[PDB]
């Protein structure tokens, strides 16, 4: 038989800034963002569900300076913890 | 040691690992066995453009994503100077792949200019607008464009600007 | 002096459904998403962020009927976990 | 004992309260004294539209909501039956009062009828649009607009349709 299930379900989107503003980029370091998040990723993976990484990344800009980002979760339909479980 | 798979990324021991399936019950995505599993991952990185600025430094974030995405377990499939439709025709592709039916979630980064509205494909212009949406990375990994992946994780990643604004306030302090 | 601050930081909204989705009502027994949420919040707020309790109700929701809607979580960027600490 | 002011809100013991903050150190947002705090919710509902259908079962919505914020706490305020400006107006007054000076978190929750572009105002019609956008809600709480709620959760809530879709796909079990 066929059985109903949800459209759209399980996402999360990871974006660099908040609405209207900008992210930079270091030209021979890359971006902040993706470093800081390859940074916590790394550190962070095997004890932390994404989106408390996330949340982490968005802390670690909390304090800003010459230029200021806050990255901004988005259309949030995860129903579960998505752990890594790096290395299994 | 950091020689191995998953590199500089931390390893999450035996130990640990039924202790966060003891934290939370069946609340956690399940994850397939390391053995069988088909993980996929992709990245869209625009560097080249024809008439906006050059993204120098764009292949530090490649290298660095493409080796925390495999660190991680995910196949990465790399993409660079797309325009809006040729994103649109490999996000099309990377959702019919086989082996999201044998994967138990997925990675998708992009990797570009913004603006308020989008993601700036190669061809982009201020009078000629050549712009990926965030509905559209949805609308095309949802459970009716990409079956394959229901019920699991889509982690989708972008690094853009999203307007031109600083985003600051200032205050005493 | 004057210090720069994020112009947009610590905001969570939680939606009753997905984008271009319908979010339902009983005449007599008010909206689902916001009965599920009452509900949740009672049992819940003592003991998880809210973050983790808009996730639960996403979840409450994981099993579709007649009628389906999938709560969203939109714009985050919160630093920190919220707990509401209630009778505090 | 569901008499008490936290009602049917079960109740955060201190040895549950102390064992959170060692879970999570400082990554925690501070909470107030309860003797001096003056927290503010808001409820924007509307019930009665001109042409649109009448949202019948919002009043237990209202009252539910209205309940439950007490219980955590939140003097609400609860507003009626407003167009989009008239929304703008309670929005920019609620951002302006001087209790969130001494509050640590707000809740807004707004229920209404929805499309894709936004929330619908009393007078809304397909030829005459009274459309709230998020966007607005945001921005006009945001650090520039709403200085005293700085480092401080904001809790928005939407009760309402985003789009005309049932938000179903139909699979083989």
């Amino acid at each position: 038989a066929i059985k109903k299930a949800h459209i759209e379900k399980d996402f999360i989107a990871f974006c660099s800034s908040t609405p209207d503003n900008v992210s930079w980029r270091h030209p021979t370091m890359g971006s902040v963002f993706i470093g800081r998040l390859i940074e916590h990723m790394q550190e962070y993976a095997c004890s932390c569900d994404v989106e408390e990484i996330f949340r982490k990344v968005r802390f670690s800009f909390e304090q800003p300076d010459g230029r200021a980002q806050m990255p901004t979760t988005e259309r949030v339909t995860l129903t579960r913890c998505f752990y890594l479980f790096p290395g299994h | 040691t950091s020689s191995g798979s998953e590199g500089n990324v931390k390893l999450c021991s035996l130990e640990e690992a039924q202790r966060i399936w003891k934290q939370k019950s069946a609340e956690i995505y399940p994850i397939m066995d390391k053995s069988s599993r088909t993980r996929l991952a992709l990245i869209i990185c625009n560097e080249e453009f024809d008439s906006i600025p050059r993204r120098t430094g764009a292949e530090v974030d490649i290298t660095g994503m493409t080796m925390l995405l495999q660190n991680l377990g995910y196949s990465v499939d790399v993409k660079k100077n797309l325009t809006a439709s040729d994103m649109t025709t490999e996000l099309e592709a990377f959702a019919h792949r086989p082996e999201h039916k044998t994967s138990d979630s997925t990675f998708l980064v992009f990797m570009s200019h913004g603006i308020r509205e989008g993601i700036c494909g190669k061809k982009h212009s201020e009078q000629v607008p050549d712009i990926l949406q965030l509905n559209a990375i949805f609308n095309m990994l949802n459970t009716k464009n990409c079956p394959s992946l229901k019920d699991k994780p889509k982690v989708i990643i972008i690094q853009a600007c999203r307007g031109d604004s600083p985003g600051v306030v200032w205050f005493k302090d």
